[PDB]
């Protein structure tokens, strides 16, 4: 009951994160990342009906990337002792 | 055998009396009738004159009240003589529990009853002429 | 308090612990040094080759001997993928599944046994064990003589 | 005077199992789960104690009204 | 020997108080007795586990993940639970607390939020039961 | 009414020495008694070895060669040994040791802070195939402290190399008193302390009271206050 | 809730109503690959899938759909404890 | 590959120990030397039966 | 684990080791990190109970105030082999029992195991405290005698307490009330059972 | 079981609890212990064997 | 100022009733639903239902009432 | 050389003669040393005052009762034990008490002197349906009539009841700790709150000589 706790409620804390992290950065890793429900794309596909380029996707993915990162980190998930 | 009934309303019991084997007593009435309800009303020895007017439980204050009258056959309500259909009335069940008041309704008296028996199991294992000790009458 | 203070009933108890190297149709599982998902404090008192070394004080929960074993299909999910890619953690096609100590059980390792087989490579672990082994069979064989 | 148990969950329990499933089977006897014995392998709750007050209500508002 | 020794005759002497550091009014016998050590230590006895890995038909708690093993809650301990007006105590560990898919699922988020609703869920021990009665020919089914 | 002054010190064996403090009032002779026997012996200061380092052996169970007794027995021996401390709470020592000798206590290096009462005191016994060599390293403390308790100066890396040992040490062993009497000529319920300490001689008898002294009246000011 | 469990007998015709397929290949799993194979004592097209939201031959995995019917293989995708039932 | 642990099991509250007549016994606690019984001379006792 | 005896615990709270009641209490943790702010996720609660910070004992002794554990031994043959106690977070690895409720158990401290049980529904702590508390069962379901009885331990310094001599230090003289006897027998100059009279206000 | 049942049971434990702290103390300042004079054997047992 | 489970079991005389009348009062204080009469005195929600049976401020008729209210 | 020094966090006071005190953080072995060194000064030896001499007229011996009262003789003796008398004045005087009215005798009627003074004045000594000679004195411990006609016990210490109990405390430092918990019960001459710190104040004196 432990190990099927920890994956219920990370999944409702990353959806919930990425509604409350920006706007314009949302629809962005939810288009690369089906994580609401949606199909995953390669950077080609996504990039033909949004951005109208293969590198201006990529560019707010990384911007978008660092952000989350600190909040993982002030928030006590400690990844650098997770993943060690 | 759980208790599902407070009170039947009949009066049929067994009549309770000391054990007078051998020269003395072993078991007073003081304890074979400690926390059992009286089933009829228990007269005094004298000509007519009654003691329990209702036939209520007897409490630890009611069995030195024996002592000072001479009274030896009272008959009080057992299980084994109950009117109940599919359980045991709580009237007629004692009042030896962990507790000091009655039973209550609902405690299953079946099950403490079994254990109590089997728990001490594990302790387990020419007259010619008589005579009298005591000085009495015949 | 002088009971345990001056160390009277304080006993020494040796506790073995074997690991095995099981032969798959997936892949072949082998000793090796680098382990998936760790970092250097968990490779601080292993060697190069996986093998704790002789004398290392472990504590409950520590890796001793690096068993990795390599598996296919692993479909992984898209929450774990995209925490994949922000930490920069490489996807590792090979499950760890190396030898670690019960909980509870602290000690200090006297003594390392390895055991090969016919037409198998050795590492460098096992070149440690069979020359300090050559070399008491002749250091002691050329004194008593 | 322990083989005169109406139910078959708490006869099956000491008695021989074919021999009180054989006999439950061609009766086609509908039992309920009065009782103590029978709630503890099915798993509902038990009537002695304060599980009385449970059974009271279940058997009050089944077509009674 | 004790003579020889320099020691009382009767073997027992008196004694002072470590904490009050008075004197015992009474004799006491002291000297020196061989004692051993069995190897039933507490580190290989204690032993506590909340979660764990289950079985595959019966669902049970068991050991191989390294962490401990439960306890067998016998019959014993069953006609003990129903000698008190004990009901929901012994109807959570048949049915709660072991032989469950989704009513231990469902309670572990309970203490979480903390709240128990305890859930009633259905004991797994007597679902195996009926498809197992079912595939032999005789029928079951709940009348409600 | 009557304050112990001038007390004194009647020292009878370098380890066993007797102090009778003062006559002191009637009914405070066996309380003062009683309460300065369990404080020479909660907390004193004292020194022992904590670690050692031998540079030749990897852990304390496996033996090394030319020694007779075994490194358990060697790491037993360090224990019982009394190392005062007087301006350095911490100091670094070595030994070493080639031949058919036994060595002993007096076998460490001389310093000028660090003196060792006991000399004839046994460490391990030697060949001529075999030499030892060693760093030890004592500490001033308090009370009894395991191993597993005082987990510092550490970092991951001197497992294979250094060895910890049980810190044990108590510069006091045994404590008695008695009640005595004493005429003044002022009343008539006098009675004076013979305490009888035995101190390993990491201390002076004399300071092992005033260091008492000081302990028991921190502890009862926090009623004044 | 449930209550007044019964005993009868199994009517034949109340067999078919409980079962979802006939079983008439002896095969269980395949010799290469371990899989299950129509019509067998482990197959998922009578019984039910082997894994979470996934059908045998892997067209339909998604987790949208609750309940659906493969075109490939006649297999409904539901979790893992629809096999008991 | 094996490895071989050495570990030392000091004694510890809950530990079993007993004679050589049949007496068993669970240790309690560990009390200080101040609280053990003292005779004249003054021999703080071990074990108190 | 091991049973042990303890004579500073209560008639109603018994002793627990700090390891034991981490791994019992464990889902009871996790409430209480994320009510109080310090623990964000239930990912993040798991890593600080495993590391045994400085902050997880302050949490973790606020749910074992009110929480009344069972305990049973391996053979029951009565209703008194299962009692509820108040668990104390004591240090060791072994369960520190009342030295009068033995009686009941009927086990003896010689390597004896007692095995442990936490409910969890807040139904079934309220009666394991009114039914199974061991301030409840104070007497038999057998007789009217109590099982709660003094040991031969504790019946051997009350008999000595009670008890008449012919000669005694301290016999013949009278005292105020049951102040003045305690007083005089603790200064070292009245015996501990001496001939005296006293007046008493019963 | 006098007290229990004209006091009550509150009080009843409190009691309990402080009979059983006297007992042990009381216990500790009488050291008795049993050696081999506390086995008085009687003079005229060899009588009655001879 | 201290725990009472031995008066209030004497009022109802059934230790049954008890304990569920003090289950539909626990959980209105573990909610946040109601607020309890006796005051905190750093207790838990279980045992300080059965404060106020003894007290006699609540009874079987005030949980019925403070379940329709809001 | 760092301790744990107690803090009094409250003095938990239930009557004006009885209180109790507790000590949270202390050390191993100083829970029990510092409880059993302050119980033996303020029970055996503690400076105070009260009767050591009572002679009454017609004291033919102890079991000699006396006429006209309705009290026994042995109980005149046993309520004079418990009156509290304090003088300053004078180390050592002597009270008389004439009362010639029927009714009761209090101890309010005892004609004091400017140093003498009487702490509780509602305390009965005998009923009367008589004329003694009482002598008080200032004594240090607790001396009975056996030591060194007319003859009684005496109890010149203030506290009657003194006693602790030393129980574990949860420490987030350390995981074994003691603390100490006292009580004393007095008959209302001095302050059981004062009473402590004049305990402390005779111990610390007797090592402060001795001390650097
Ligand atoms: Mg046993
Ligand atoms: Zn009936
Ligand atoms: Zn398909």
């Amino acid at each position: 009951p432990c190990e099927l706790l920890q994956d219920d409620d990370l999944s409702e804390s990353i959806d919930q994160w990425l509604t409350e992290l920006t706007d314009k950065q949302r629809e962005v890793v939810i288009r690369r990342f089906g994580l609401r429900g949606h199909e995953s794309s390669t950077l080609e596909e996504v990039g033909q009906e949004i951005g109208l380029t293969r590198e201006r996707v990529r560019q707010i993915q990384v911007e978008a990337l660092k952000r989350l990162r600190e909040i993982l980190e002030k928030n006590g998930l400690s990844s650098d002792a997770l993943f060690q | 055998l759980v208790v599902t009934e407070i009170d039947c309303g009949t009066e049929h019991g067994l009549l309770m009396s000391p054990h007078i084997e051998g020269g003395d007593v072993v078991e007073p009435l003081g304890e074979r009738v400690l926390g059992r309800v009286i089933a009829r009303d228990v007269f005094k020895p004298g000509s007519d004159e009654v003691i329990v007017p209702a036939g209520t439980l007897i409490d630890e204050k009611w069995v030195d009240f024996l002592e000072v009258m001479s009274v030896d056959e009272v008959v009080v309500r057992s299980p084994i003589t109950c009117e109940t259909r599919h359980g045991i009335c709580a009237m007629c069940y004692g009042r030896d529990l962990a507790r000091g008041h009655r039973v209550n309704i609902g405690e299953a008296v079946g099950v403490i009853a079994a254990q109590s028996i089997g728990e001490p199991g594990t302790q387990l294992t020419a007259a010619d002429n008589v005579q009298v000790k005591n000085g009495g009458t015949i | 308090e002088r009971v345990v203070q001056e160390d009277r009933f304080t006993t020494i108890h040796i506790q073995e612990l074997t690991c095995v190297a099981r032969d798959t149709k997936l892949g072949p599982e082998e000793i090796t040094a680098d382990i998936p998902n760790v970092g250097e404090a968990a490779l601080n008192k292993l060697d190069e080759a996986g093998i704790v070394y002789v004398g290392a004080e472990v504590q409950a929960g520590d890796i001793l001997v690096g068993k990795v074993t390599p598996k296919g299909e692993t479909q992984l999910t898209p929450e774990e993928k995209l925490l994949r890619a922000i930490f920069g953690e490489k996807a590792s096609d090979v499950k760890d599944t190396s030898l670690r100590v019960p909980t509870g059980t602290k000690g200090t390792v006297i003594d390392v046994q390895v055991f090969t087989r016919d037409g198998v490579e050795r590492d460098s672990r096992a070149l440690s064990i069979e020359k300090m082994q050559l070399d008491q069979i002749r250091k002691d064989l050329n004194e008593e003589f | 005077a322990s083989l005169s148990t109406e139910s078959f969950i708490s006869a099956a329990s000491f008695q021989e199992t074919t021999r009180v499933l054989t006999e439950a089977a061609v009766t086609g006897k509908r039992d309920f789960l009065r009782g103590l014995k029978e709630n503890v392998v099915v798993g509902r709750l038990i009537p002695a104690g304060t599980g009385l007050a449970y059974h009271s209500e279940r058997k009050r508002q089944r077509d009674l009204g | 020997m004790l003579k020889l020794a320099d020691l009382p005759e009767s073997g027992q002497m008196r004694l002072f108080d470590g904490r009050t550091g008075n004197q015992f009014e009474r004799p006491t016998t002291v000297g020196y007795m061989y004692m051993l050590k069995l190897n039933h230590l507490v580190d290989d006895k204690m032993h506590a586990r909340s979660t764990g890995s289950y079985s595959l038909v019966t669902q049970q708690p068991l050991g191989g993940k390294a962490q401990f093993g439960g306890q067998r809650f016998g019959e014993m301990e069953v006609w003990a639970l129903e000698a008190y007006g004990a009901a929901y105590t012994l109807q959570e560990m048949l049915t709660v607390k072991s032989d469950d898919v989704n009513g231990r699922t469902k309670m572990y988020k309970n203490i979480v939020d903390g709240d128990h609703r305890m859930e009633a869920g259905m004991p797994e021990s007597f679902n195996v039961l009926i498809k197992e009665i079912r595939s032999l020919g005789i029928d079951i089914e709940l009348e409600t | 009414f009557l304050t112990p002054r001038h007390i004194d010190v009647q020292v009878v064996s370098q380890t066993r020495a007797k102090i009778t403090l003062e006559p002191l009032e009637r009914g405070f002779g066996h309380t003062l008694g009683n309460a300065l026997r369990r404080i020479l012996l909660s907390s004193m200061p004292g020194c022992a070895v904590v670690e050692a380092e031998i540079d030749g052996v990897l852990h304390e169970y496996s033996a090394i060669e030319g020694v007779q007794e075994d490194v358990i027995e060697i790491l037993l021996n360090l224990k019982g040994l009394a190392i005062k401390l007087h301006g350095r709470d911490e100091v670094t020592l070595t030994l070493a040791k080639k031949g058919s000798g036994v060595v002993t206590a007096a076998d460490i290096q001389l310093d000028h802070d660090v003196e060792i009462i006991n000399g004839d005191h046994v460490i391990a016994n030697l060949a001529d195939n075999g030499a030892l060599n060693m760093k030890l390293k004592v500490a001033r403390g308090r009370g009894y402290e395991p191993a597993d308790a005082r987990q510092s100066d550490e970092d991951e890396s001197r497992s294979i190399g250094r060895l910890q040992l049980d810190a044990s040490f108590s510069p006091v062993r045994r404590v008695s008193y008695v009640v005595e009497n004493a005429r003044v000529e002022q009343r008539t319920n006098l009675d004076k302390l013979v305490l009888d300490l035995e101190t390993n001689g990491t201390l002076d008898p004399e300071e092992a009271i005033r260091r008492a002294a000081t302990i028991l009246q921190q502890q009862l000011a926090a009623f004044v206050d | 809730e449930f209550d007044a469990i019964r005993i009868g007998l199994a009517s034949p015709e109340m067999i078919r109503s409980w079962s979802f397929g006939e079983v008439k290949k002896p095969e269980t799993i395949n010799y290469r690959t371990f899989k299950p194979e129509r019509d067998g004592l482990f197959c998922a097209k009578i019984f039910g899938p082997v894994k979470d939201y996934e059908c045998l031959c892997g067209k339909y995995k998604r987790l949208k759909h609750r309940g659906v019917i493969c075109e490939k293989c006649g297999v409904e995708v539901a979790l893992a404890k629809v096999r008991r039932e | 590959v094996k490895v071989y642990l050495a570990i030392k099991r000091r004694i510890q509250p809950g530990d079993k120990m007993a004679g050589r007549h049949g007496n068993k016994g669970v240790v309690s606690v560990i009390m200080p030397v101040e609280d053990m019984p003292h005779d004249a001379n003054g021999t703080p006792v071990d074990i108190v039966l | 684990s091991v049973i042990t005896v303890g004579p500073t615990l209560r008639l109603h709270q018994c002793g627990l080791p700090k390891k034991m009641a981490l791994e019992l209490f464990k889902p009871f943790i996790f409430g209480k990190l994320e009510g109080r702010g310090m623990a964000t996720t239930i990912k993040a609660a798991k890593k600080m109970v495993e590391r045994e910070l400085p902050e997880v004992w302050d949490v973790l002794a606020e749910v074992i105030r009110e929480h009344p554990v069972l305990l049973n031994r391996a053979p029951t043959l009565h209703r008194l082999g299962i009692q509820a106690f108040e668990p104390v977070l004591i240090e060791g690895k072994a369960i520190q029992l009342h030295p009068l409720v033995c009686a009941a158990y009927n086990a003896d401290f010689d390597g004896d195991q007692m095995a442990v049980h936490v409910p969890l529904t807040l139904e079934a702590q309220l009666e394991a405290r009114a039914l199974m508390m061991s301030t409840n069962n104070i007497l038999s379901p057998a007789n009217g005698e109590p099982i709660i009885v003094p040991s031969q331990d504790v019946v051997m310094g009350l008999y000595y307490m009670t008890r008449e001599a012919i000669n005694a230090k301290g016999e013949g003289m009278a005292f105020a009330d049951l102040q003045e006897v305690d007083r005089a027998y603790r200064s070292g100059q009245a015996s501990l059972h001496a001939r005296v009279k006293v007046r008493i206000n019963e | 079981n006098h007290c229990y049942r004209v006091v009550g049971l509150k009080d009843t434990v409190i009691f309990a609890d402080q009979l059983m702290y006297t007992g042990f103390a009381y216990s500790t300042i009488s050291g008795v212990s049993i050696g081999v004079n506390d086995f008085v054997i009687p003079d005229e047992k060899a009588r009655i064997i001879n | 100022a201290r725990v009472t489970v031995e008066d209030c079991l004497d009022n109802v005389d059934n230790r049954f009733e008890l304990v569920m009348l003090a289950t539909k009062r626990a959980r209105q204080l573990a909610t946040g639903g109601k607020e309890p009469k006796v005051a905190w005195e750093n207790d838990k929600p279980t045992v300080v239902a059965l404060r106020e049976i003894a007290s006699g401020l609540v009874d079987e008729n005030v949980v019925q009432q403070e379940d329709i209210v809001e």
